[PDB]
């Protein structure tokens, strides 16, 4: 939730939601145990990305991460990455 | 009105951008470590002195014998940057299925001797796959449930 | 067991070259006509403290002075640093010596383990300026003949940047090593502390440290502080 | 004497006017680019400022 | 049934001196161009040139009596450069006044006129604007390039003053000539 912010870093900053630095505006934000977990393996977030997001730009593209330098084509194989996963949520979890 | 104006300035832009630095000679032992001939258990530890040794970790990542690799604090990338203080490395043996269970907060397997660990060791994993080796008497190995 | 320096013991600041320019530098230094402790060992090495930086001096004949033992408690807990030259070459390895009451070398002495790291690299007056500051550990040095009889001379020169080391320990006290051929265990040189002041340094033409005025010597040294010139 | 204090006057003028160059002023440097090699630009901005 | 093995890198930093790091690899160095550098973390703009300083073995850079960096030693052959920062100046527009004409004549402050068109970005500019960077009407003061006049050899009273003894009028098409002015 801090990675939120004008001006922050982290994966979520970097490579999902991107706020401008001259932003205006309101974040609001609250603990949602009693219905998003049980686990749940639909609430995605990006790991991989060749260059980082401008601000208030989204993508949807499950290319596989060219992240060997030799290439590889449609299957992940060795270093090779799918770069949608997943949150592991349940409920005995501590909070953060 | 007729006269002399100062208007603009202007200036001669760059063309390239050099960079200089001295010779990278200081290499480090990274030889008898993983290309020995002699492996450890959790039973025995080596503490070794990682310093003085400024070299490379891209034939750490690039090359075609390490398997696994995902790492939070640093991308592969710019390995170049980030400078490490007490560089601590210790060997061990561990069975096939135990991969993913050394991670931060971990209880799967081997969570309680072999020291589950939070994010206070940021780092990414190595992945040796020996086929040859350690194939056929090696029992010399020790652990405890 | 007291004299004066005149004005010995300075050194280059920084690595930064210049020419024809006097300079003003705020540095840890050693003031002009100050009193410096004289140990001769002639019939005496003692445990002296390492406040914020030593100067230290040594003239010989035959070469009996060693290195120096460094560190914090001196009771082989803490982290200890050291120094041996052996007229093949030089060793700095920062282990944690078992220590004894009179470390001299025979005509040999190490107990060194759990250690951290290791280096290798009359008509005589031998300079040295020691240091420890953010976490380093650097050492000036010059050698120079002499033409006197025991005493630290006048003349000028400036003192060059030898050696800087990545150690990282706390340091307090200090002690010298040098050797004697009897082996007597039981279980000369001088030494000036440095104060932080203000010098007005003289570059000459190819960049040397030619002249220097210290700017709390006396009021007409204030003078030339002020104007930054060496005539007034 | 008169003609030499107005060549002196300039030129120890325009020695203090590049000399100011290498203070901060309370920033954490006076180098523009370590600021903009250590800091994110939403608070180097407050140190370029 | 496999030796498994991965080793976790080492824990928290800003911590002590010497560290454990990758190669700092360096690209090939081109003098007497303006180009952007970096010498062992020295970074500036400028042109290089071999000096004919020579300073001593501890020392990496030098400054002058302002403290601006002005030499460098280059860590891998040691040699000492030069540094001379890339041509910069003023641009002056002499008019005759937008109630008698409209043409113009630029004055570029201390450079040569063949290092006119990229000093300003020539091709970079409107096609009215690449009149007053090359040409036939070019003529080198001491107060830089003028671009845009007629050097004549009469001598006349000064009406737009230039600078060094050199001044402009509007004269009879008609132009815009350049001249030494006359005392009397
Ligand atoms: C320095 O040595 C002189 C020797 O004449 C002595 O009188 C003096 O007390 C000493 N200390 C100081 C601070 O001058
Ligand atoms: C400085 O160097 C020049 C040429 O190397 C030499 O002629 C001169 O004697 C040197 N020493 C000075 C100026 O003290
Ligand atoms: C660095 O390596 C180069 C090899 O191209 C060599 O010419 C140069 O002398 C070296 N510099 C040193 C060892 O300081
Ligand atoms: C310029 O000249 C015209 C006629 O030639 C006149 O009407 C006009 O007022 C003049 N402009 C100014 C600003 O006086
Ligand atoms: C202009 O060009 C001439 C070439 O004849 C050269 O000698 C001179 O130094 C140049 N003047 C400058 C660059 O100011
Ligand atoms: C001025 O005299 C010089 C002498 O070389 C001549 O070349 C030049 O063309 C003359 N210019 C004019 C316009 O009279």
């Amino acid at each position: 939730v801090r990675q939120i912010a004008p001006g922050q870093t982290g994966k979520i900053a970097d490579y999902n939601y991107k706020l401008p630095d001259d932003f205006t505006g309101c974040v609001i934000a609250w603990n949602s145990n009693n219905l998003d977990s049980k686990g749940n393996y639909n609430y995605l977030y990006r790991l991989f990305r060749k260059s980082n997001l401008k601000p208030f730009e989204r993508d949807i593209s499950t290319e596989i991460y060219q992240a060997g330098s030799t290439p590889c084509n449609g299957v992940e194989g060795f270093n090779c990455y799918f770069p949608l996963q997943s949150y592991g949520f349940q409920p005995t979890n501590g909070v953060g | 009105e007729k006269g002399i104006y100062q208007t603009s300035n202007f200036r001669v832009q760059p063309t390239e951008s050099i960079v200089r630095f001295p010779n990278i000679t200081n290499l480090c032992p990274f030889g008898e470590v993983f290309n020995a001939t002699r492996f450890a258990s959790v039973y025995a530890w080596n503490r070794k002195r990682i310093s003085n040794c400024v070299a490379d970790y891209s034939v750490l990542y690039n090359s075609a014998s390490f398997s696994t690799f995902k790492c939070y604090g640093v991308s592969p990338t710019k390995l170049n940057d980030l400078c490490f203080t007490n560089v601590y490395a210790d060997s061990f043996v561990i069975r096939g299925d135990e991969v993913r269970q050394i991670a931060p907060g971990q209880t799967g397997k081997i969570a309680d001797y072999n020291y589950k660990l939070p994010d206070d060791f940021t780092g990414c994993v190595i992945a040796w796959n020996s086929n040859n080796l350690d194939s056929k008497g090696n029992y010399n190995y020790l652990y405890r449930l | 067991a007291y004299t004066n320096s005149f004005t010995r013991g300075v050194y280059y600041p920084d690595k930064v070259f210049r020419s024809s320019v006097l300079h003003s530098t705020q540095d840890l230094f050693l003031p002009f006509f100050s009193n410096v402790t004289w140990f001769h060992a002639i019939h005496d090495n003692p445990v002296l403290p390492f406040n914020d930086g030593v100067y230290f001096a040594s003239t010989e004949k035959s070469n009996i002075i060693r290195g120096w033992i460094f560190g914090t408690t001196l009771d082989s807990k803490t982290q200890s640093l050291l120094i041996v030259n052996n007229a093949t070459n030089v060793v700095i390895k920062v282990c944690e010596f078992q220590f004894c009451n009179d470390p001299f070398l025979g005509v040999v002495y190490s107990s060194a383990n759990n250690c951290t790291f290791e280096y290798v690299s009359f008509k005589n007056l031998r300079e040295f300026v020691f240091k420890n500051i953010d976490g380093y550990f650097k050492i000036y040095s010059k050698h120079t003949p002499i033409n006197l009889v025991r005493d630290l001379p006048q003349g000028f020169s400036a003192l060059e940047p030898l050696v800087d080391l990545p150690i990282g320990i706390n340091i307090t006290r200090f002690q010298t090593l040098l050797a004697l051929h009897r082996s007597y265990l039981t279980p000369a040189y001088y030494v000036g502390y440095l104060q932080p002041r203000t010098f007005l340094l003289k570059y000459n033409e190819n960049g040397t440290i030619t002249d220097a005025v210290d700017c709390a010597l006396d009021p007409l040294s204030e003078t030339k502080c002020t104007l930054k010139s060496f005539t007034v | 004497g008169k003609l030499q204090d107005v060549v002196n006057q300039n030129a120890q003028a325009l020695n203090t006017l590049v000399k100011q160059l290498s203070s901060n002023f309370g920033a954490i440097s006076s180098v523009l680019n370590d600021i903009l090699s250590r800091l994110d630009p939403p608070e180097a901005e407050v140190q370029i400022d | 049934y496999q030796p498994y093995r991965v080793v976790v890198l080492s824990f928290e930093l800003l911590h002590a001196p010497a560290t454990v790091c990758g190669p700092k690899k360096s690209t090939n160095l081109v003098k007497n161009k303006c180009v952007n550098f970096n010498f062992n973390g020295l970074t500036g703009t400028g042109v290089l040139t071999e000096s004919n300083k020579k300073f001593l073995p501890f020392q990496q850079f030098g400054r002058d009596i302002a403290d601006t960096t002005d030499a460098v030693r280059d860590p891998q052959t040691l040699e000492i450069l030069d540094i001379t920062p890339c041509s910069f100046g003023g641009v002056s527009v002499i008019t005759p006044g937008t109630n008698t004409s409209n043409q113009v004549a630029v004055l570029y402050q201390d450079v040569n006129c063949t290092e006119v068109p990229v000093a300003i970005h020539a091709d970079q500019l409107t096609p009215t604007w690449r009149v007053y960077s090359t040409g036939s009407n070019v003529f080198q003061t001491r107060a830089g390039c003028l671009i845009g006049a007629e050097h004549v050899n009469n001598s006349y009273e000064c009406d737009i003053p230039i600078g060094a003894g050199i001044c402009a009028s509007y004269q009879t098409s008609q132009s815009i000539i350049a001249y030494t002015m006359s005392l009397g």
